[PDB]
Order: C-alpha cells, then structure tokens, then sequence
C-alpha cells in the first residue's frame, strides 16, 4: 500500500477539498467524526482506502490532507462545519491577508512567509506514510493563493520529494463566475512555473461546469456549492483506483504512463456521463452504449473544445455502476464507425477500461440523481490546447497595454516574467500544433 | 476488437481495448529568487520613503 | 476594518451623512446600541465599527477641522453623540478657503494630532486593509490638510489603501474665486497618493438636483443626499457578505490598470429628492438602464465621450440575479464601442439582498471611465484663466508658496488629462 | 440589434453580406478584434475557431465549417474519396485521381499507367496537362507545392457552335442545422476556342478558368452561359433537359460528398455554430456524365447572381439563427 497526500491551496482549492472529503466519507462509509464502523483492523492497516486515510487509536480515519490559505474566512467554515472533527488543527493552515488576486503577492510577497510552514505540516503528514508515492494539489488558475503560493510549493515539492508524483486538480478561469480581471495573468505565470513540476493536470473550465449545472440540473443561477459538488463526482472517479480495489491506475505513477506518454503535454480531458436531476420527475436510466457515447459529445467535457479536430494520445473509460465488458466493448465498436477519432501514429488506437461496481455516491439532499451506472472518461487529446490559445489571447490584448503589470511589479516580480511565461505557452501550443496535424 | 489484460475482483474489473495498432531548480535557487523579489520590494518602498522625505 | 477621516466643512458634513445613513442599515441608534432584526446586519460590522462597553458599537471615525464650528454642528446633529469624542481634533483660526494654510502652515500645527488618533484607532484593528477620507478639493482645510493627512499616512501605513470621496468644485455651487487653484493642489496630491477617488463633482450634484429632481435652488443638503445615497452604495460589498468576497485592495487592483488612472466616476439609480417616497419600484431593466445614463452619473461627465476602462456595479434589492446578468450583459453587448476591448471581462456586478432606506430596488455605478478626463480639462481651463495674470495667488505666496509649485500642479493635471486621452483611441 | 465583424476583405461574397446586413438596420459592424459579436465573417486561413462560442450571453455563428478543408483541398479531397467507406474507390463519379509528392503512391499510380498500356487506349492526365507520364513526375518534383495528377477527361461535352470545352459551377449553402442549401442558378465557364483532340499544350481551349479565359466573350457574355441558356440548348440539340441529363447527378454528389464528412464538422450539440457557401465545379463528358473536378471553400460568385445569392445567405443561414421584426434554395433531402 501507498499514501497520497491531497494539498488544497487557496478558495477553490479548499471548497473543492471540501466537496471531495465529504464525498469520500459517503463512499467509504465514514461518519462526520471520522469513526468507520464497517474497518475492523482498530488504529492501522493498508487497505485500498488507507491510502487517503490514516488512522488512530481512537479509530478514527483522518484525512492526508492539508488546507492551505493566506486569508481565514475560507478554512474557518472548515474548522467550524459539519466535518470538523475529521481533521486535526495542524492540517487546516490560515494566513492573515489574501494575495489579492495577484499571483506576485501569493508567490513572493505572501508566499515566502508562510511556505516554511506549509512544508513543515506537510512534512508531518509524510513521516505518517510507510511508502509515500505523492501529491494530489487543488487549485485555481484565476486566484492570487491558488495561482501563486501553489507554483511556489510545486518548486519545492520537487526539492523535498523529487521522486514522488505530484498530480493537479486545476480550475480554469471563466468570466461567468470570475472573481477578477487578472486571471488570464495568473493562469499563464502559474502555469509556466508549475509545469515541469506536475506530472499530470486534470483542468475543469468553470465555464463548462456551469453550463453542465444550467442544462442538466435545470439550476438557473449556479453556487459555489452547485459547481463543487459535480466536480467532486469527476475527482472521485479519477482518484477511485487509488482508493479502491482495483487493477487500473492503482499508483499514481500509472497515471503518468497510462495518459501522459509526452511529459509537457500533461493536460488530459475529463468527460463525464450522466448528470442528471435530484427531483427530475419522471427519469429513464440511460445504458452502457448511451453513457460512453456522451464521452464524445462535447456538452459534457470539463473544457469546451472539439476532439474531432485534434488526436488523441491515450483514452481511459472509468466506469461506476451496473457495467460488464460485455457492453463496454459493444458500444465501443459502435461509437468507433459514427464518430470522429484519430489517433496519433505513433500510439495504439486504444482504450484502457476500469470498472466498479459499487455504482456513484450522491450527497443526501444534493442536485445529482442516483444512478444505476455513470462514466469518467479521461483523453489526452490535442483539442485540450484551445483552452491554452483562449487564455493566451486574453493574456495579449491585456499585456500589450501593460495593463495592470505594475501590481505585479510592486510584489517584487519583473515585468521580463510575464513573457518569459507568455513564450513557455506559445512553446506549449506548438508542441500540441505538431502531435495533431 | 482485441480484449486484453484482463483483471477481476469484488469491486470491479478492468481490461484494455485495442481496435489498431500504431504505425528541477535547487532550495538555493529558490530562495534567490524569493529574496531578489524581496530587495526589489524594499528598493521600491525606499524610493517612495525617500520621496516622502524630500 | 476601515478608518474613516472627514476633513473641513464639507468632509464632516458628507461624512455625518454617511455615518447617518449607513447606521440606519445596520440598525445602529443615536446612542450606539444594536436595535436591529437580522444577523446579517452584524455580520461585517467590524469593517466600519468599534465594539464597546456594554456592546455598543462606535464608528471608527475620526473629525478633523481648522474650525471649531462644523464639529459643534456635527456633534449637535442628530447622530452626533454616537462619535468618539477624543476622536475630534480641531483648530481654532480656519484656513480661509486657502490650500496654503490647510496644507504648510495652519493643518501643519493640527496634522500630528490627527495622527495620533489614526494610530490610536490603528492598533485597535485587528487586521487594517486601510483608510478612506471625505473632503472636498475647493476649500482650504478639507483640501490642504486632508491632502497632508494622506501624505502622512502614507508615509506611516505605506502598504496599506487609501480611499477618498473628493468632492470637485464649480461655479454652479462656488464659495469662492479660488477654487480652482485648491482643487488643482489637490488632484496632484490625488494622482501621487491615493489608490482610488471617487470624484463627486458639484457641477453634477446640482445638475441631477435642478434638472432631473425639479428642485429650483437646491441646498447643500440636497447634494447630500445624492452623496450619502452614492456612498452606501459603493460600500455596500465592504459592509455586507456576498458570493464575491469583496475587498478594498482587491478592488484597487481590479479597477486600476495603469497607477495613476484610479479616479472613478460614481452613479447610482433611481434618483430620488430627499424626504418624498417614491411608490412605483424599479425593473432591472430601469435600473441597468439608468445607472449607465450620463444623468445618474455624480462626475460631470458625458460617457460616449470616453470608455470604460473597468466597471463595477452592485445592484440592491430582492430580484431575479438571471435577469441582473442578463441586463448587464445586455448593456456590453449592445454598446460595446464604450467599453476597451484589450481588458476583458471589465464589468462586474455584485447584489446584495438588503435595501437601503426608502427604495425596495437599486443600483449603484462605479466606472472608471476615460472621459473622467473632461472633470480635470474643466478645472485646468480655470485655473489656467486665473494663473496666466496670477490672480488671487497673493493669498498663497504671503503664506510662503512659490509660483512654481502651481506650474507643477498645472503639469501633472494635464499630463493625467493627456494620459486619459492615450486609452480612449488605443 | 445583432454584431458581426469581418475578417476577410478579399471575399467578394461576404462583402456584399455585410453591405447587406447593415442597410437592414438591425445589425452593427464591430472592430476586427471586438471579442463580443454574434456573427463572424472569418479569415480564410487559422480562423481561431476555438475561441468561438465562449462569450456570456451571446450566441456565436461563423461563416465556416471547421475541418471542411478535407472536401475543399485537391490532395484530401482525393485522400477523402479513397478512404471513405460511403465513397470508396468504386465511386464512378470521381476521375481516377493519385497523390504525388515532390522529392505518396507513385506504385499505385504507374500500375494503372501500365495498364493504360495493356490495350494502349488514351491516356491523357492532369496535375497542367500532358500525356508521358515522366515529362508530368519532373514538373512536380521541382516545383515544391503538392497538387495530385488526375485523369484527364479526354471527351468532353461540346457546345455548338462552336465545338467548346466548359464546366458547371453550382453553389451550396449549408446552414447550421446541416440542411444542404443547392442554389437554383449555376454557370458554365466556357472555353471560347475550338477544343483540340490532338495537341494538349494549347492553353485557353483545355482550361476554361473565371479569369484565364480574359475570343473573350463571342459566343455569350464574358465566359458565362446561365441555366435557361443551358436548358434550351440541352432540350434543342439533345432532346433532353438539363434536370435530368446533368442535374441529378450533380445533387447526387454534393449530397454524398457533404454526406461523408458531417460526423467530421455538423455544428448541432457545439457551443458555436457554422454555415458555410460552398462551390461545387463539375464536367460533363460526351455521354451526359457528370464528373466531380473540384470543392472550393471560399467561393467566388458570378457577378448576375450576387444580389440574389447573398439574401439568400442572408434569409436561411443567418437570419434563420438571428430573426428579424419564394425561395432561391432546392434543399438535397437527407
Ligand atoms: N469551481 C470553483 N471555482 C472557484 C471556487 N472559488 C473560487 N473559484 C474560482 O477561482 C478563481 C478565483 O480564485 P480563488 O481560489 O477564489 O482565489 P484564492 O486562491 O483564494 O486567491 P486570493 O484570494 O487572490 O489570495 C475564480 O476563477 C473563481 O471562479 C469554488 O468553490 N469552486
Ligand atoms: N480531370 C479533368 N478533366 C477535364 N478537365 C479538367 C480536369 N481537371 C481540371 N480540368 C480543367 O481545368 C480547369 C481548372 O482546374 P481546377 O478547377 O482544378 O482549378 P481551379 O481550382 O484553379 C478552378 P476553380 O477553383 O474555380 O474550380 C477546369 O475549368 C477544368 O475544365
Ligand atoms: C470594495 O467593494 C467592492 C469590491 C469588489 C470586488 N471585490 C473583489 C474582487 C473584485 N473584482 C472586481 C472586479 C471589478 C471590475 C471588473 C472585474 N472583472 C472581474 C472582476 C472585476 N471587483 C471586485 C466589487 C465591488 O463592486 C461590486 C465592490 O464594491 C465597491
Ligand atoms: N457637496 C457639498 N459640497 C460642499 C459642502 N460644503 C462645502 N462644499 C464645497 O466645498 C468647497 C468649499 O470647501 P469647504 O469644505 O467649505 O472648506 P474647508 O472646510 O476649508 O475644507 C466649495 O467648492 C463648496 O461647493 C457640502 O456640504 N456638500
Ligand atoms: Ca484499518
Ligand atoms: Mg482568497
Ligand atoms: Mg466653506
């Protein structure tokens, strides 16, 4: 058995833990005050879901977790709410003043006062860990703490623990719920310093979680809590093998090979099938060969863009759910002669399938429906850098003005970063430009 | 068309499908980094303080 | 938490005012006891309260005045005893209408006791996010000594926000000759000191006053009520919770693209005269519509003259935040030429589910727009009339000023004025 | 009021679109770069497609079909007609066309030249046209660019008088909802000297180009013979008209070609949306059979038509996505 230490970094980062904790807990059958009736090995054992949690004498089951953020407000909901005993003070770090939605103030101003901690709390929940394999970090693109203080601790990461993996859940800016104007800087610098540091990057455009929220929840006007809750769904179907009993992606290194076969195009798109309504009235149960064949409909990717123009470099079915290979391989052979997928030269026209079949969780009294089977489907495709030149191009029309640079530059950061970060990416939407021609 | 490596227990199964075949920065460095930024800041808050002054 | 400072005749009366109406929303009496019904009230009371003995709350206010009589007027008034009273620093000889004497000799004898209570207030604060001030530019104290009060803090909270609600003059409401030398002073200390002004111009205050509100001669309390209104209105975020999580530094940087350029065009809808309830409430459609009209705008300013370089909004009522989105949305879209296309995503809107007193809906504009440009070309074009024979300039040299530092002044105002007109063809 | 903004100042057609658009009242031109439009009348070549349909409140339509390049470029479309099951090889339609490179199926292409040579019969090929296959190879190899050899048609349709060469261009409108939009006039472009059966280097009697042909005008005006024309010839020379000789044919294969690649770049689920004007060059043989030459992307109009043709546009592909306050159209029924 191997640990997995999850790190939640800034607002995003925190209520998406948050959303995801408290999910885990339902699926593993853990209360609010961390006991698990159902775990008969009392203070230890290594277990598939040991991997995320620990355990004491007591027998309750703690989440490796840290919550980091440079401002209170965030993680005291944490500290105070229906899940506080589940974890212990010293995982729930707080700052005294935000990074302001300025990447500089989170990575240099901010940042350098409060990594020493963090690193140290972390460093607390690794001597925990008889094999530690890595880090699964949640955050914003968009926020100053989520963009800036997490490049920081990514650098560091591969100081202290160079051979361990380090995965990232990354919000991606979306003016329909942007907090500020900057983002687009945030999002490249954070980015261009994180890179050679994340071994795998699964980006969920806030744009196409709300619209999801919109057409299939019927939610006019989409919460926080909306948005976190379906992300939470598509997290713990990506990080169910580790958690579970399984033979698909059971290691986070298996993630690297299995999706990332380039190692700067990390990027993989995340589609998921069925989201459906809690008080929906009258509901038909959609099938194996309807629920695959969604993967391919762009309406319900976690970035809007067009794999039909693009090729794929790897494809994992993760299923959750009343699934037999049987079906999976039938609707495969189906979906195969009616839609559009290439395949690079260089790689098996393939697809890695996982199934489970305890079927997916929902939290009582939430806005997703029980469902008889559902799908993740995770694609490395080419298409994904669309979301790159949208970003970039916002970045341009802001920077050739220097509007807004000097709020950087106060922080200590030189106006030559913003470039040097801009020219990573228009290296990145190269590298994606030649695989898929 | 070809099922492969396929894998059974309680919790699920897994398998793989193929339809075709084919054809780091130091400690050192970082903390350079951080406090360059940092004389840059108080070089700044200098240049405003002895403004003020005059 | 905020700390207030309201400077000279003007500063302490727009300041009483705000203090008047903002308490009202937090259901805060004369005495500085909680008699309200919500928790949402309390919520982030902090940001501009003190708690006290006996949980009563006093705001975090500082009076600042060369003359004795305003602040008798202020602590007389009817809000005036909930007031800190070593919060009130004053002077005994005025500063006669007179940059000068408010700035380098006259506010310089007076300017270390107000920083006394600044710091006293400071320490208090269990995290400071900064300072905001209320004077008008034409006067003497509120303008010279509120613009040395800035100069000063800056120099002692240096990494912290300074605020200010400037209040222009014009000769549709003058009370002397010399105005535009005190305002022209100010914005230099302005355009160096601040982090953002809000520019609430007089011209604009009695134009909304004469020709929307059919008032024939309106007084400075019908200004007033424009400004306390205005004001409510943009610290509405600070003082309620929202979704967005709203910040004074964070504002600063979402507003101001370029350092100098942090002077906002205040707007708010429906106007209303003072006293008289309006029955009929507003669509959003009417609000959206209103707000963004150069007749709702408190800086004379036409806005098809200029851009909009960054917008926010907060709408204030109970109603439909689709329909507020779509409205918003609606007003970008179909007047897209007005906004700078190279800042995307430069209009945000935030609501807040309380009203303020008498209206059940509204909306409050914040717009940093170029055509702000046309306020400082006003000032300079009078200045200029005056300066170019040296007129009235006596009243400054005798208290030790040289020609030079107006020429400077004159300077930085249109080398800002030509700054603007740089983004309005970009 | 609606926005749109125009990318491509060279089209000839969208010009006239625009014109049109504003003179309605109901719609206003943006700046080139102006993020918030509901139209798009894009740029020929990297129209960002992937910023489209990303814009809060605002329904986002362009005048290009994404991946249409595949029908709309001589080496895919020839890639596109082999690969295809729908299509195939056996396609009849299609002259038997091969991909060359300069220094590919230069094996596959020398096979069937070969033969050619079994029975000896005509065996004339076009990339600019000749009849030995290693004086074609040698053009290709120092040239650079990459165009396919094609068989060449050696027994033309000949109008009389005159003993003329020509093709049929026809123009296709497809609408978001991947209706197939055929517009009722078409034109022949004409050669305007007599077709030589013998030597095949001679220029304006093979090639009957809008602008090569610039003997131009003798027989009609400027190079343009319209569908009435065209009919009445038909009806008086051959007994039959041009719906049934040649018409058919044509409608069958836009329908089959358009038909191929939907799956590849229909618009119905995607966050923006596309139409698209296609041009569609036929030639017809000596036996009434109508042959696929080429499909153009960006189409240019012949100068009768453009009024009527762009209201068209106007009426099915634009306004039907953005409604204001008899048809040009035969729509292929799939
Ligand atoms: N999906 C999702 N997105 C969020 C959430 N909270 C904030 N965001 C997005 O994150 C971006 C802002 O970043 P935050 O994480 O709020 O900021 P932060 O990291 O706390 O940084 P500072 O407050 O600037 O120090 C915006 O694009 C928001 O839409 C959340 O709970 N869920
Ligand atoms: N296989 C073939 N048989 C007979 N004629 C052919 C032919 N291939 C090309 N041509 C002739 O060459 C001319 C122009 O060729 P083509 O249509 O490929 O280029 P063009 O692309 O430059 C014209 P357009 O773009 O307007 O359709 C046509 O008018 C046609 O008559
Ligand atoms: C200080 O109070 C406010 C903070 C904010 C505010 N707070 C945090 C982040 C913000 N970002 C913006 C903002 C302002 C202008 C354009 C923008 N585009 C994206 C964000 C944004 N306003 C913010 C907005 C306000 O108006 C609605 C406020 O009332 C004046
Ligand atoms: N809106 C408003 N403007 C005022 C008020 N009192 C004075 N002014 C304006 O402020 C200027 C005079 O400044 P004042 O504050 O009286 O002088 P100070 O006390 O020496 O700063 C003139 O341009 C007046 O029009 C007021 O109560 N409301
Ligand atoms: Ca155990
Ligand atoms: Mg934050
Ligand atoms: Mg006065």
């Amino acid at each position: 058995m191997r640990e997995c230490i999850s790190i939640h970094v800034g607002q995003a980062g925190v209520q998406i833990g948050n959303a995801c904790w408290e999910l885990y807990c339902l699926e593993h059958g853990i209360q609010p005050d961390g006991q698990m009736p159902s775990d008969k090995t009392i203070g230890g054992g290594d277990d598939s879901f040991n991997t995320f949690f620990s355990e004491t004498g007591a027998g309750k089951h703690v989440p490796r977790a840290v919550f980091v953020d440079l401002e209170p407000t965030v993680i005291d909901e944490v500290r105070t709410g229906t899940y506080r005993q589940l974890f212990h003070p010293e995982q729930l770090i707080t700052g005294k003043e935000d990074a302001a939605n300025n990447y500089a103030r989170g990575h240099y101003t901010i940042g350098k006062e409060i990594i020493d901690l963090v690193l140290d709390r972390i460093r607390k929940l690794a001597d925990q860990c008889t094999g530690l394999q890595g880090f699964l970090v949640f955050h914003s693109f968009g926020g100053g703490t989520g963009s800036g203080f997490t490049s920081l601790l990514m650098e560091r990461l591969s100081v202290d623990y160079g051979k361990k993996s380090k995965l990232e859940f990354s919000i991606y800016p979306a003016p329909q719920v942007s907090t500020a104007v900057v983002e687009p800087y945030n999002s490249i610098l954070t980015t261009h310093t994180t890179l050679e540091h994340s071994d795998c990057a699964f980006m969920v455009d806030n744009e196409a979680i709300y619209d999801i929220c919109r057409r299939n929840l019927d939610i006019e006007r989409p919460t926080y809590t909306n948005l976190n809750r379906l992300i939470s769904q598509i997290v713990s179907s990506i990080t169910a093998s580790l958690r579970f009993d399984g033979a698909l992606n059971v290691d986070l290194t298996e993630f690297q090979t299995n999706l990332v076969p380039y190692p700067r195009i990390h990027f993989p798109l995340a589609t998921y099938a069925p989201v459906i309504s809690a008080e929906k009235a009258y509901h038909e149960q959609l099938s194996v060969a309807e629920i695959t064949n969604a993967c391919f409909e762009p309406a319900n990717q976690m970035v809007k863009c067009d794999p039909r123009h693009g090729k794929y470099m790897a494809c994992c079915l993760l299923y959750r759910g009343d699934v037999v290979p049987k079906d999976v391989n039938a609707a495969i052979a189906t979906i195969k002669t009616k839609r559009s997928i290439q395949f690079v030269d260089w790689c098996p026209t393939g697809f890695k399938v996982g199934i489970n079949y305890q079927p997916p969780t929902v939290v009582p009294g939430g806005d997703l429906a029980k469902v008889q089977r559902a799908v993740c489907m995770l694609s490395n495709t080419t298409a994904i850098a669309e979301a790159w030149a949208r970003l970039d191009h916002k970045f341009d029309l802001m920077y050739a003005k220097r509007a807004f640079v000097h709020w950087y530059v106060g922080e200590g950061m030189e106006e030559g970063e913003f470039s040097e970060a801009r020219e990573d990416m228009a290296a990145l939407e190269k590298d994606y430009e030649e695989v898929g021609v | 068309m070809e099922v492969i490596e396929l894998n059974k227990c309680t919790s699920g199964q897994s398998f793989e499908v193929i339809l075709k075949p084919p054809s780091d920065p130091s400690l050192e460095e970082i903390q350079k980094k951080l406090e360059a930024a940092e004389e840059r800041r108080k070089y700044q808050e200098a240049e405003l303080l002895k403004h003020l002054a005059e | 938490e905020i700390v207030h400072i309201q400077a000279g005749q003007c500063g302490n009366q727009i300041g009483a005012k705000f203090w008047e109406v903002i308490s009202d929303e937090h259901g805060i009496d004369p005495t500085g006891s909680y008699h309200g019904d919500s928790d949402l009230q309390l919520e982030r009371i902090n940001v501009y309260y003190n708690e006290a003995t006996g949980n009563k709350y006093v705001p975090r206010a500082i009076l600042v005045d060369l003359e004795p009589g305003t602040m008798d007027s202020v602590r007389s008034g009817p809000f005036g005893q909930i007031f800190r009273p070593d919060n009130f620093v004053f002077g005994q000889s005025g500063a006669g209408n007179n940059w000068a004497k408010g700035h380098y000799t006259e506010g310089a004898e007076l300017v270390d006791s107000v920083l006394d209570v600044v710091r006293k207030e400071s320490e208090s604060c269990d995290c400071l996010q900064g300072f905001q001030l209320t004077h008008s530019l034409g006067g003497g104290t509120g303008s010279g000594m509120g613009t040395l009060l800035i100069s000063k803090i800056r120099e002692e909270y240096p990494d912290r926000i300074m605020n200010t609600f400037s209040v222009m003059p014009s000769p549709k409401v003058s009370d002397t000759v010399v105005e535009p030398y005190n305002a022209t002073l100010s914005v230099h200390q302005l355009v160096e000191n601040t982090d953002e002004t809000y520019c609430i111009d007089n011209e604009a205050l009695y134009d909304i006053c004469f020709r929307t509100l059919k008032l024939t001669t309106p007084t400075y309390g019908d200004l007033n009520h424009l400004v306390s209104a205005t004001m409510s209105g943009v610290t509405t975020c600070l003082r309620f919770p929202g979704q967005l999580n709203a910040d004074l530094r964070k504002l600063a940087v979402n507003m101001v693209p370029f350092p100098r350029l942090h002077f906002f065009m205040p707007g708010f809808a429906p106007l209303t005269s003072r006293g008289s309830q309006q029955y009929r409430a507003l669509t959003v459609p009417e609000l959206t519509q209103q707000m963004f009209d150069s007749k709702n705008m408190m800086a004379a300013c036409d806005p098809r003259h200029g851009r909009y370089l960054t917008v926010a909004a907060i709408f204030r009522g109970r109603m439909s935040m689709k329909e507020v989105d779509e409205q918003m949305l609606n007003v970008q879209n179909k007047n897209s030429s007005y906004f700078v296309e190279w800042i995307p995503n430069n209009v945000k809107t935030a609501v807040c589910d309380i009203p303020p007193r008498g209206l059940k809906m509204s909306a409050t504009f914040i717009g940093n727009s170029t055509a702000i440009q046309e306020l400082f070309k006003r000032i300079s074009e009078q200045f200029t009339a005056m300066f170019r024979r040296k007129a009235f300039l006596h009243w400054y040299t005798g208290e030790g000023m040289d020609e030079m530092e107006f020429t400077e002044a004159e300077s930085n105002m249109n080398d800002l004025v030509s700054e603007y007109q740089q983004y309005q063809d970009a | 009021m609606y926005t749109f903004v125009v990318r491509d100042e060279n089209s000839s057609v969208y010009a006239e679109v625009s014109r049109l658009l504003l003179a309605t009242g109901q719609w206003k031109r943006l700046r080139k770069d102006n993020p918030r439009f509901n139209l798009m009348l894009g740029e020929r070549n990297r129209l960002p497609f992937g910023r489209l349909g990303h814009e809060p409140g605002l329904v986002q339509l362009v005048n290009y079909y994404r991946g249409a390049d595949k029908l709309c470029r001589k080496a895919s479309l020839v890639k596109l007609i082999k690969t295809s099951p729908e299509l195939s090889e056996s396609c009849t339609w299609f002259p038997e066309s091969y991909v060359i490179y300069p220094t590919d199926e230069r094996e596959v292409f020398l096979a069937a030249y070969n033969r050619r040579r079994e029975g000896r019969e005509g065996n004339v090929w076009i990339a600019l046209i000749s009849s030995e296959a290693s004086e074609l190879l040698d053009f290709i190899d120092e040239q650079g660019q990459v165009h396919v050899i094609q068989k060449y048609l050696e027994k033309p349709l000949l109008l009389e008088p005159g003993h003329r060469k020509f093709d049929i261009r026809s123009w296709v409108l497809v609408d978001h909802l991947y209706n197939i939009y055929l517009y009722r006039e078409g034109v022949l472009r004409t050669s305007s000297e007599p077709y030589n059966s013998a030597n095949f280097q001679d220029k304006t009697c093979h090639l009957t180009n809008h602008c090569i042909q610039k003997n131009y005008g003798r027989y009609e005006e400027g190079n343009e013979m319209f569908f009435e024309e065209f009919n009445q010839y038909l009806m008086d020379a051959l007994n039959t008209t041009l719906e049934n000789s040649i018409l058919l044919q044509i409608k069958h294969i836009i329908r089959s070609c358009l038909m191929c690649i939907e799956p590849a770049i229909s618009t119905k689920h995607l966050h923006y949306q596309s139409f698209q004007l296609f041009g569609f060059d036929f030639m017809v043989d000596e036996e009434l059979k109508v042959w696929l030459i080429e499909v153009n992307g960006a189409p240019a109009c012949a100068q009768k038509l453009y009024a009527e043709l762009c209201q068209g546009i106007v009426d099915v592909a634009i306004s039907s996505v953005f409604p204001l306050a008899t048809s040009i159209f035969i729509k292929l029924h799939h």
